């Protein structure tokens, strides 16, 4: 291997006022949208489940 | 712009709006559960059903009081707007994880209310005893709602430690030492070390519980070996430490509002009262076997906790005095804030005598699990941290929003709340010498009158709770901006304007060394 | 511009999108052990893994890429690491009170004694001591790999690291494996229960250590610690000794003197 | 013979408000002496203090469990 | 204590790595034949119904409800008694 | 960068008093009517 | 039992009770008198125009408020600590009774020569006796020897519970696996009444205790009849 | 009767060379017997066994020492 942190320092550092979370690239806003996108789908599935779960199948 | 500021905060002070925003939420629902059990007592007979949804609502106005409406308020809400503007810093330590103590909070509440919803709800006490909470005398999924709300409110809390800890002991000017900084940031990071401490235990412990419902352990099941006992010791380990943790930062907020309103530049013996705090917090510790004087333990075990209780009477009477020593001497301002810390100072000393006159197991027998121990509490919760929390909110308030309250509703509000907290708790005492047990729907004809007043004083209170929203809408409705505050020379936290910029400290103070 | 050592960190969506993972994992698991389901589980587990991949990437590229990590936002850290491993301790501590509590005063129904009847314990002068010998090694190497990295021995401290990895990943094995012969189980009283509980959650810790140097090994793959500054690795081998200090303590407690 | 008993006295063995190994000790003892005695080929009466002290302070559920398990071979306790 | 061996004038990569190879590794190499060696099947005791084993309260989240997590057929035995 | 000064740094509008009104009664009055809802829920499964 | 409008506690019916009510009057007494003193310094340093704001020495003032409530505590312990010891008394009792607490009622069992056992439920208030008081009364009351000291075993076969009678100043938690102590000792015949105190569930506000103390010769027949 | 003793049996309690605990323990369980026996009204031919196992076990100088001592009133162990 080759030390490239100098690449990276400067990727990372190019003011192009990126949040660092999305500052890496594309897929950033790839694994970013997936994230929040499982994050709030299942919070909604949660509450569906919730809602299924308060009431009796007697 | 709208979700990154507020769902994406990395700000201290969006991130303690967010916190008051919280607290004053579950504070409402905190009220309305204090309603329903003051509506089932308010009269001989059942209203709402047996034991079961009574203690339902019992046991969830505790939880949302506690931890949804206290600690939220105290530490998330005060604490992070007026911590690193005392200290002069520009933000928390770890001001992204500083937002996922925050948002741990609405998933946990979720919990609790689904708790409630499933099956027939966790009426178990906020204490969560097994075997009432086992899988066979409390089967379903509440109790297991609730446990997993404590871990999640768990993990919020212990972040929030690791947080003010480094922030408080890391980033104060390089010359000021742990000996100049202001008694609220002392209180917090004391607060901040307790909950470090005992959370964990807390969190092992309803972790066995989980296990003896859920994978067949037998930690608290007698069968398989297992003692109901351990689980109350692993408890209150926790919960001791606990209710200091919930007035520490009150203790805090009322000597900056004493020495504010006293028109003084300090509080008298500041390194008193950081003794007295620090004190506090370590015998805090090792006294938690006094919730547990009739369970059947020696004799020498029940004289040592009833010892240890109450030597910490000594510190917290060196706070007491200190403020009154505070107020002496002082050009009086009669304002709304100091009105809440003067009924605290008085309020809060009646509730703790009466934890003096608990802490002696004799005497405990008689009065464990009665109304005694409820009027107790009321006035060190209800009375002390709460008029802690209405204090600290109508000072500071104009320099959160930049805004002023009314002041004559402000003294308005005041005087209803005091009536309505006395008149509900003042007469439980009456009913817990003279035998009235702790988390009954319904009680023997005897008990009629002390209910009966009591449950009035509650809708006082009520009507005290309705009166600060409106209040709260009628200073935003108003738009009176504030120009100057006095007393800035000690009073950092108000001297960037109200309120302060987004970003404070950019540049750091100047504090020369010497 | 501001003009204090302090780090001013990028709004982020971690926090919320670990606080609903928490959510989805606690609502998965009484999904699971009451609505048989793991559906909210596993997209719990999966947020959860995204959210710590992502959130401590970040940290990587604001210190290493970035440089926002001053002296004074170092020294924090520190301090963040040792509260952090305190509250873990006190965690465990809750694990030991319930086996003594349980094992010093054997209640009737276990036969009065310790360990109860019908317990048969293994013997800690086998797999246990052999665990035990593999952990205080690789608190050795990890000394070894911290000692290469600021002697500038970039080759030694992944030859090190290597080798304190394959130790944890032993213990691992060896343990997954008593786990399965182990004559008793997590149902078998309050013996199983503060057996399984105990060790399961030390070994729950091995493994999130073990993944903490294992991220150790490749930043050093890839540069990313200097001679002088390499707080990520710090903390790995302090939460390393950590782990190593409870499983002394399991081994005496649990193994020895209450078999 | 050497009795009269009204209920089992104070022992100093266990002074304190638990008294669950009380109990316990004297079902054992008592269970452990009448197997002695009718191995050996003696009378089960020396064994009378001791069912009267566990008769007295056992409940009863407790007992009859105890009895059961001695039954299925399933007593954990030593007799 | 101060173990037996001496070195202290400087602990440093080359001292712990002398310890790594020739104290530490060592150890682990005796202790996994001590156990490589000491291991061999147990002859499984007779099964006893005990009411304080195999405690079942719930059922498991997980196959039948009745095996534990680490079921090993061969050692454990259910509430009713060993497998076939 | 975000809006500064009273009635900026909150996530609520204070622009219109009476739209305010309206969100502030809807917010505490959710928070403080769910408790008897949740009891009615309970009530009415059984 | 309680009666409308008390203020303070039931009247003592065992030497020990009385013992209590001495320490509690002592006790309150430094509740009052500290809380009212404090009350009183609050509008003492509130009611005058004099001022002294600037900086006032505190190792001096703090000595005095650290040596009082030192030795007040000093003066509430050591009554409490001879009661506490007292109650702990070994007295050898001439009967043993034991309760077992279940899920909405409480049995008990007197054991100590025949094998007397019965429930103990509360009287539905739809059934009362006219004079009878509601949620207080029991189908079967514990029949006891007034004058004697006894011994009473509590435990419980399900959740927690707790036996109390005030009057008494009883109150043994009932935990299950477990056998509490306590002595009771009666100065007086009569009814004595006391309530379940820990949740345990549905009915925990409804499952009472009354006990009924007779002479020695009474309790006798009862026993026997009661077989 | 159940007898035909020849000498002391192994015993699973006391497997290992320093045997010294064997004959304590079991000069200890027949004179507490003997003890019980005697008292409660019964005979002493069931704390036979114990007796057998002593003897054959203890030096004939430790037996005598414990049994002077006992009658003196110094025996330290509990009888
Ligand atoms: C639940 C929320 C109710 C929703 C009602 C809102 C409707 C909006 C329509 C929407 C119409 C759009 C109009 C836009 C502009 C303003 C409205 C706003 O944007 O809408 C939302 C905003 C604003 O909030 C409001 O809307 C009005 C609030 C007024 C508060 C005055 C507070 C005064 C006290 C002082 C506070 C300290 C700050 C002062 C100092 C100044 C700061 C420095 O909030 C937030 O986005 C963040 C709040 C987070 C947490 C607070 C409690 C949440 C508890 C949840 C747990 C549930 C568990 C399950 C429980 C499930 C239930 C069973
Ligand atoms: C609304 C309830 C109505 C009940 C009225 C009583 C009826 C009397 C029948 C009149 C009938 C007389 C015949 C009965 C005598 C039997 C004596 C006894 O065996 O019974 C013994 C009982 C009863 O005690 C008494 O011997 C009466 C004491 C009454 C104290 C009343 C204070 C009232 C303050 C004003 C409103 C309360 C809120 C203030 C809070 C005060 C802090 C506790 O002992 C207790 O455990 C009760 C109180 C316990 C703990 C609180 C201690 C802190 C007191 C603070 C003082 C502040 C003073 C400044 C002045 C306070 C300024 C605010
Ligand atoms: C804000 C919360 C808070 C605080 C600060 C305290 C403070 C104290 N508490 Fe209280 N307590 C609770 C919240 C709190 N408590 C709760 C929630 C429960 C019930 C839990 C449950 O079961 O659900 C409870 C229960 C409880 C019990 C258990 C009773 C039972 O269940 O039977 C006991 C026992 O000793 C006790 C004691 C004390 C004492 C001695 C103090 C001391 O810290 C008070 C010290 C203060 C003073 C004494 C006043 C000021 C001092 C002076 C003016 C100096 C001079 C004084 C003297 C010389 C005496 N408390
Ligand atoms: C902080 C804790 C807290 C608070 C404030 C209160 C407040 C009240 N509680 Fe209490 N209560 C508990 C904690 C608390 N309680 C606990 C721990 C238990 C025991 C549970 C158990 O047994 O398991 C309990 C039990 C309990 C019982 C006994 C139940 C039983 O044994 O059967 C009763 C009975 O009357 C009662 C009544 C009330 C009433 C009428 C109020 C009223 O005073 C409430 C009035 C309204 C307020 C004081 C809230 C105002 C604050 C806000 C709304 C925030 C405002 C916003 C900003 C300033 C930003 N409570
Ligand atoms: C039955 C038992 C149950 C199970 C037991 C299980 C496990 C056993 C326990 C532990 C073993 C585990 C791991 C140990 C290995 C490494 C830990 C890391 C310590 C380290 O290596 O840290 C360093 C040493 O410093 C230092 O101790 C600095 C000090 C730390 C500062 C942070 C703490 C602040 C909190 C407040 C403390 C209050 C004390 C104040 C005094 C009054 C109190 C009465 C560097 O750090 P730094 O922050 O820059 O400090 C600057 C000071 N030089
Ligand atoms: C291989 C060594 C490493 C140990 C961990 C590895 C795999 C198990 C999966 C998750 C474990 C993580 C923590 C431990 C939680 C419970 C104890 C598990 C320890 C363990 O694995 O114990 C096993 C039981 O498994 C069981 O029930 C397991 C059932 C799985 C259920 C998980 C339930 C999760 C409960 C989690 C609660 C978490 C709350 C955490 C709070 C943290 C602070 C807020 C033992 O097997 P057995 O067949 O009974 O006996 C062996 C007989 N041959
Ligand atoms: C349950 C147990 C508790 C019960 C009771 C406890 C109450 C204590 C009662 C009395 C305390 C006596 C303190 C004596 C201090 C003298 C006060 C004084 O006068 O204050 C100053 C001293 O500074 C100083 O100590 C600093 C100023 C005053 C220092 C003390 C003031 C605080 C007193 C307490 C306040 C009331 C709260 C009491 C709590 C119960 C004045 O300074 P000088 O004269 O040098 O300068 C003035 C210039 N000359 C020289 C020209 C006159
Ligand atoms: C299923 C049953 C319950 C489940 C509950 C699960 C709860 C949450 C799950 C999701 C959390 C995972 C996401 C990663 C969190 C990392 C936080 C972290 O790493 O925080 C760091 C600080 O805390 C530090 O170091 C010091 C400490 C590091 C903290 C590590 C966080 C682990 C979270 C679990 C905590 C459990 C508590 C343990 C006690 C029992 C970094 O601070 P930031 O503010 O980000 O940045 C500051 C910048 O200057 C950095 O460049
Ligand atoms: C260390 C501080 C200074 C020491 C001063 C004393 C304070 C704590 C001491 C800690 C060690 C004590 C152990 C001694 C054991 C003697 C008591 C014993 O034997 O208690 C047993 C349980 O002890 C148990 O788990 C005890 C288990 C722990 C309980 C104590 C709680 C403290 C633990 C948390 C502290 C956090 C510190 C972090 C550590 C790194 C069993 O219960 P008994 O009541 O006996 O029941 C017998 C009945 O059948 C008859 O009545
Ligand atoms: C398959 C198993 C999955 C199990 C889930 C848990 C999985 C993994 C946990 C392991 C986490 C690894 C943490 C990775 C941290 C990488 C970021 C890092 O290490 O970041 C460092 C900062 O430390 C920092 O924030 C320190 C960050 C502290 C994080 C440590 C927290 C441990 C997490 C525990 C969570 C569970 C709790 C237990 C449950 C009861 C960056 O600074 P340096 O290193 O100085 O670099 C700068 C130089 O290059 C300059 O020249
Ligand atoms: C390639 C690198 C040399 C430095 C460089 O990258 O230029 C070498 C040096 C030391 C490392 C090795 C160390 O000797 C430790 C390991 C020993 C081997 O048995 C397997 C791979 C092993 C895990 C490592 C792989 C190897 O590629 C490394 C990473
Ligand atoms: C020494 C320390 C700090 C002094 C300073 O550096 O300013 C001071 C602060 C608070 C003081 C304590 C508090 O005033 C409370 C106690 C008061 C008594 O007068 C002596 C002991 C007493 C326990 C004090 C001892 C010591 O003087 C303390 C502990
Ligand atoms: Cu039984 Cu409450
Ligand atoms: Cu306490
Ligand atoms: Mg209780
Ligand atoms: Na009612």
């Amino acid at each position: 291997f080759e030390n490239r942190v100098a690449e990276k320092q400067k990727l990372f550092q190019e003011d192009n006022g990126l949040p660092v979370h999305l500052k890496g690239g594309a897929t950033d806003n790839i694994l970013y949208r997936v994230t929040m996108t499982l994050c709030l789908g299942g919070t909604l599935y949660s509450l569906y489940c919730l809602g299924w779960a308060s009431f009796p199948h007697k | 712009m709208f979700i990154n500021r507020w769902l994406f905060s990395t700000n201290h002070k969006d991130i303690g709006t967010l916190y008051l925003l919280f607290g004053a939420w579950a504070g409402m629902v905190g009220t309305a559960l204090s309603l329903l059990i003051r509506a089932e007592l308010g009269q001989p007979g059942t209203l709402l059903g047996d034991d079961q949804i009574y203690n339902v609502v019992v046991t969830a106005h505790a939880f949302v009081m506690i931890f949804f409406m206290v600690m939220p308020i105290m530490i998330g809400g005060f604490g992070n707007w007026l911590v690193p503007l005392m200290i002069g810093a520009p933000d928390m330590a770890f001001p992204r994880m500083n937002n996922m103590s925050f948002w741990l909070l609405p998933p946990s509440f979720l919990l609790l209310l689904a708790s409630s919803m499933v099956e027939a709800g966790a009426g178990t006490g906020w204490t969560v005893y097994p075997p009432l909470a086992g899988n066979l005398a409390h089967a379903g999924a509440s109790v297991d709602l609730t446990i997993f709300s404590l871990h999640l409110a768990g993990v919020s809390s212990i972040l929030g430690a690791i947080n003010f800890i480094t922030t408080i002991i890391n980033m104060k000017p390089p010359a000021m030492s742990q000996y100049q900084t202001p008694l609220f940031v002392w209180s917090v990071m004391i607060t901040a070390v307790l909950l470090l401490l005992s959370l964990p235990v807390l969190a092992a412990g309803i972790t066995m519980l989980l296990t003896d419902r859920n994978l067949n352990t037998t930690f608290f099941d007698p069968a398989g070996g297992g003692d109901p006992i351990l689980y109350q010791h692993l408890f209150w380990f926790f919960g001791h430490p606990e209710v200091y943790i919930l007035i520490l930062p009150g203790f805090g907020m009322i000597s900056h509002i004493v020495t504010y309103y006293s028109g003084k530049k300090e509080p008298f013996g500041y390194m008193g009262m950081v003794w007295a705090m620090m004190s506090i917090g370590f015998l805090g510790f090792i006294v938690w076997a006094h919730h547990m004087f009739t369970v059947g333990m020696d004799v020498d075990t029940r004289a040592y906790f009833t010892s240890a209780t109450m030597i910490i009477a000594i510190p917290t009477g060196v706070k007491v005095f200190s403020w009154l020593a505070t107020l002496h001497g002082g050009n009086i301002k009669w304002s709304p804030a100091m009105m809440w810390a003067l009924g605290f100072i008085f309020l809060f000393t009646v509730g703790g005598l009466t934890g003096i006159v608990l802490a002696n197991s004799s005497l405990d027998i008689v009065l464990h699990d009665t109304y005694y121990v409820v009027a107790h509490f009321h006035y060190v919760l209800s009375m002390g941290a709460v008029f802690a929390i209405m204090g600290g909110f109508v000072h500071w308030f104009p320099l959160f929003s930049g805004y002023t309250l009314n002041d004559t509703w402000a003294k308005i509000h005041f005087a209803i709340m005091f009536v309505g907290v006395n008149m509900t708790f003042f007469p439980q005492h009456f009913l817990g010498l003279s035998g009235m047990p702790r988390r009954y729907s319904d009680y023997p004809d005897a008990y009629t009158m002390w209910n009966t007043i009591s449950s009035m004083g509650s809708f006082i209170s009520l009507t005290a709770v309705m009166l600060m929203v409106f209040i709260i809408w009628e200073a935003f409705a108003s738009k009176r901006e504030v120009l100057t505050v006095d007393l800035t020379t000690t009073n950092l936290e108000w001297l960037n304007g109200c309120p302060p910029p987004y970003h404070t400290f950019e540049e750091p103070t100047y504090v020369n060394l010497k | 511009h501001q003009t204090h050592a302090y780090h001013m960190v990028n709004p982020s969506p971690w926090p919320l999108t670990g606080a609903l993972s928490a959510l989805l994992m606690t609502s998965g698991l009484t999904m699971w052990f009451h609505f048989n389901s793991m559906t909210l589980l596993m997209i719990g587990l999966t947020t959860n893994m995204l959210t710590m991949y992502q959130w401590w990437r970040d940290v990587i590229r604001e210190s290493t890429f970035q440089g926002h990590h001053t002296p004074a936002v170092q020294k924090g850290l520190r301090y963040g690491m040792i509260l952090f491993i305190i509250s873990e301790v006190l965690f465990f501590t809750g694990f030991f009170w319930a086996f003594y509590h349980s094992s010093l005063a054997p209640t009737p129904e276990l036969g009065g004694c310790w360990p109860p009847t019908g317990i048969h314990p293994l013997n800690p002068l086998e797999v246990p001591l052999l665990n035990t010998s593999v952990l205080l090694a690789s608190g050795v190497s990890i000394t070894w790999a911290h000692h290469s990295l600021m002697e500038g021995d970039r080759k030694h401290m992944l030859q090190a690291l290597f080798i304190t990895i394959t130790l944890g990943v032993y213990f691992t094995l060896l343990q997954a494996s008593e786990y399965y012969e182990a004559p008793f189980t997590i149902s078998d009283g309050v013996y199983g229960s503060t057996f399984f509980v105990a060790t399961g959650f030390h070994g729950l810790h091995v493994i999130i250590g073990s993944t903490f140097l294992i991220v150790c090994f490749f930043r050093q793959l890839k540069f990313h610690f200097t001679s002088n500054h390499h707080f990520g690795f710090e903390a790995a081998a302090w939460y390393w000794h950590f782990v190593d200090v409870v499983w002394l303590f399991l081994y005496v407690s649990i193994y020895w003197w209450g078999s | 013979k050497i009795k009269n008993y009204q209920t089992a006295p104070f022992d100093s063995r266990f002074p304190n408000q638990n008294q669950t190994r009380n109990c316990w000790q004297n079902y054992l003892d008592f269970h452990r002496c009448e197997k002695a005695m009718t191995a050996k080929g003696g009378d089960v009466s020396v064994c009378e203090w001791y069912r009267r002290v566990y008769k007295s302070l056992c409940p009863i559920s407790w007992v009859s469990t105890w009895d059961d398990r001695r039954a299925e071979g399933t007593f954990p306790g030593k007799i | 204590a101060s173990a037996a061996k001496g070195d202290h004038g400087g602990t440093g990569a080359r001292t712990w790595r002398f310890l790594t190879f020739g104290l530490a590794l060592p150890s682990v190499a005796l202790c996994t034949l001590n156990s490589w060696l000491h291991s061999g099947h147990r002859e499984r005791p007779a099964f006893i119904p005990y009411h304080h084993l195999r405690i079942r309260t719930k059922p498991f989240s997980w196959g039948d409800g009745n095996h534990t997590f680490f079921h090993n057929p061969r050692v454990n035995p259910l509430p009713t008694g060993y497998e076939k | 960068h975000y809006e500064e000064g009273p009635g900026k740094n909150i996530p609520f509008s204070v622009e219109n008093k009476w739209r305010l009104l309206a969100m502030m009664t809807l917010f505490f009055g959710s928070g403080f009517a769910a408790p008897f809802f949740i009891v009615r829920h309970q009530l009415l499964k059984k | 039992m309680a009666y409308p409008m008390q203020l303070g506690f039931q009247d003592a019916t065992s030497p020990i009770m009385e013992e209590l009510l001495h320490f509690h009057d002592h006790t309150l007494m430094i509740v009052f008198l500290i809380s009212s003193l404090v009350l009183y310094i609050i509008s003492l340093m509130l009611t005058t125009k004099l001022t002294h704001t600037s900086t006032m020495d505190a190792q001096e003032v703090e000595t005095i408020w650290t040596i009082l409530p030192a030795i007040i505590l000093i003066l509430i312990a050591l009554p409490s600590l001879r009661i506490l010891y007292m109650m702990d008394e070994i007295n050898n009792p001439s009967l043993t009774v034991k309760t077992m607490g279940h899920q909405w009622y409480w049995s008990y069992e007197y054991t100590d020569y025949e094998d007397l056992s019965f429930d103990s439920y509360m009287i539905p208030t739809s059934e009362l006796k006219p004079g009878e008081l509601r949620l207080l009364e029991v189908d079967n009351r514990v029949v006891l020897p007034m004058e004697m000291t006894i011994r009473m075993l509590v435990s419980s076969e399900d959740v927690l519970h707790s036996w109390a009678v005030p009057s008494l100043g009883l109150k043994t938690d009932a935990i299950p696996g477990r056998l509490n102590q306590t002595t009771l000792m009666s100065s007086r015949p009569g009814l004595y009444y006391g309530q379940c105190s820990e949740i345990c569930g549905s009915n925990h506000s409804f499952m009472p205790i009354v006990l009924e103390l007779v002479p020695l010769k009474y309790f006798e027949k009862w026993s026997a009849s009661m077989l």
